[PDB]
């Protein structure tokens, strides 16, 4: 079991910089290849970047080269993307990824990726960030949820109960409004009997606003 | 600096002078020559492979004050090698190693990493 | 330079095969890896080094080099093989990705979709806005139309609605929202969304107090 876990995705302009590290755990992270993988909303893979074990021979794919530098630091198990003069076509899900073997002199290839990260989404626009509004939804079972309005970019995160909660949520993809603003919703589905006795919270977090919201949502 | 080539494999395939650390890791050519004993029956046995070539380019790099970092032989060369080769290996017992993986070497036409072609 | 097809069909049971080609031209060796992804999902690596299969992938995928191909074999598909897949290899420029090929399962079961209706919140009425909230899930296959009403008469205006996308029970969920004011809230009899699958309709009500 390997564990890649990516930060520092969020909203950048064009022509802005972009930083992303990934933190890699349950393996000798010094002995692999590792990679940066990419993918545009709707569209295919692309390799961005890879290095060596000892960070040795940084290599690009044809779209990043001479704007993009990947390197790591073994010593805490972190690898990392920088890349400038961000093209809006640089929108994409950027994704860690560890090869199966160790060792270059310059060349890679993609043949055994045998881990994934879950991925980070690097926005590309002249648009502005804006927060949502969070509103409770109110309800054998109930449904109950809150409503998650007008924000932008994606994504936003929604936890219940501080995460103690995890059995029956729903949380329902994104409607782009014909504004450019975003909404979504998240619906648990709770026992009937538990209505008068169990708080239930929303946790809502937008990154790219600093939107943290915590909504108790009551009969 | 660059130094004299003392691997004696490597000795007389028309460049002189090499640098250590190879690109095998070996701190010194004595370490390097060692490594390199176990493909001297290959060697000697004329596999047409150019792999006298291809274990040089990587065991005793071409060192010339032209270029910075050493340029080894390219995948494609690896691979011949690896093939070429790989019947004479099944007959001696001799497994391809990892640390050769040609996965690893840059092919041509690469800006960033150039790679030699055999003579 | 990497070629798979951009899509196949197989129907349950039977062997799906999809293949990635690259240089024929090239004197050396290949190398492929098989990535299979899922809507939302990150990839999956199913086939690592032309053949070789991480534990925890089901013994149905196989991969086999033959020349510059790699041809990725699933047998007896499942409606869970549902997905794209993309070949890892490398280019004349360096590690690369296919294009990607969409596997369509054939013959899965239909179902009907599940609605639920959320009235605007008092919060939000108290904000001077109003929201009506459709959620639709569990449909499957993934066309849906949505219809609102207020009262009986259609409405024009105020709806937007996603396009559907795959659970992970491998069914459809979509969302249609109704803005509207307070004031129109307030003063019609109720509003509903209709939801259209297949030819069958389901409804929802709700209605201001």
């Amino acid at each position: 079991e390997v564990q890649l876990v990516e930060s520092g995705g969020g909203l950048v302009q064009p022509g802005g910089s972009l930083r992303l590290s990934c933190a890699a755990s349950g393996f000798t992270f010094s002995s692999f290849n590792m990679f940066w993988v990419r993918q545009a909303p709707g569209k295919g893979l692309e390799w961005v970047a890879g290095i060596d074990d000892d960070g040795s021979y940084p290599n690009y794919g044809s779209a990043v080269k001479g704007r993009a530098t990947i390197s790591r630091d073994n010593s805490k198990n972190t690898l990392y993307l920088q890349m400038n003069s961000l093209r809006a076509e640089d929108t994409a899900v950027y994704y860690c990824a560890k090869s199966g073997y160790g060792g270059s002199w310059g060349g890679y290839i993609a043949d055994d990726i045998d881990a994934w990260g879950q991925g980070t989404l690097v926005t590309v626009s002249s648009a502005s960030t804006k927060g949502p509004s969070v509103f409770p939804l109110a309800p054998g079972t109930a449904a109950l949820g809150c409503l998650v309005k007008d924000y932008f970019p994606e994504p936003v995160t929604v936890s219940w109960n501080s995460g103690a909660l995890t059995s029956g949520v729903h949380t329902f993809p994104a409607v782009l409004q014909s504004s450019g603003l975003y909404s979504l919703s998240s619906v648990v589905t709770v026992p009937s009997s538990s209505l008068g006795t169990q708080t239930y919270i929303c946790n809502v977090n937008h990154k790219p606003s600093n939107t943290k919201v915590d909504k108790k949502v009551e009969p | 600096k660059c130094q004299p080539i003392e691997i004696p494999m490597c000795k007389d395939i028309g460049y002189q002078m090499t640098r250590m650390p190879n690109l095998m890791g070996h701190e010194n050519q004595r370490e390097a020559a060692i490594q390199l004993h176990e493909f001297a029956p290959l060697v000697e046995y004329g596999c047409h492979g150019h792999l006298r070539f291809f274990l040089c380019s990587l065991y005793a790099p071409m060192c010339t004050e032209q270029v910075s970092t050493p340029i080894p032989a390219c995948r494609v060369m690896c691979e011949q090698a690896r093939l070429k080769c790989s019947p004479i290996m099944e007959q001696f017992n001799f497994k391809w190693p990892d640390s050769l993986d040609c996965r690893k070497l840059p092919n041509k036409n690469d800006p960033n990493y150039l790679c030699m072609e055999a003579p | 330079e990497l070629t798979q097809p951009p899509s196949v069909s197989v129907s349950p049971g039977q062997t799906a095969r999809i293949t990635c080609s690259g240089d024929g031209s090239y004197a050396g060796s290949y190398y492929y890896g098989w990535y299979q992804q899922k809507p939302g999902q990150a990839p999956v690596t199913l086939i690592y080094y032309n053949n070789k299969r991480p534990s925890g992938i089901p013994e149905r995928f196989s991969g086999s080099l033959s020349g510059s191909t790699n041809t990725l074999t699933i047998s007896g598909v499942q409606a869970e093989d549902e997905a794209d897949y993309y070949c890892g290899s490398a280019d004349n420029s360096g590690a690369a990705f296919g294009g990607g090929t969409k596997l369509t399962v054939l013959g899965q079961p239909k179902a009907a979709p599940s609605v639920t209706l959320f009235p605007p919140s008092s919060e939000e009425l108290q904000a001077n806005k109003a929201t009506l909230v459709c959620l639709i899930s569990d449909f499957y296959p993934g066309a849906v139309t949505v219809a609102w009403k207020a009262d009986s008469s259609p409405v024009k205006a105020g709806v937007e609605t996603t396009t559907p996308s795959k659970q992970s029970n491998n069914k459809y969920a979509a969302s249609s929202y109704l803005s509207l004011t307070p004031e129109q809230w307030k003063s019609h009899r109720s509003y509903s969304c209709q939801v259209t699958h297949e030819g069958s309709t389901v409804e929802k009500t709700v209605a201001p107090t």
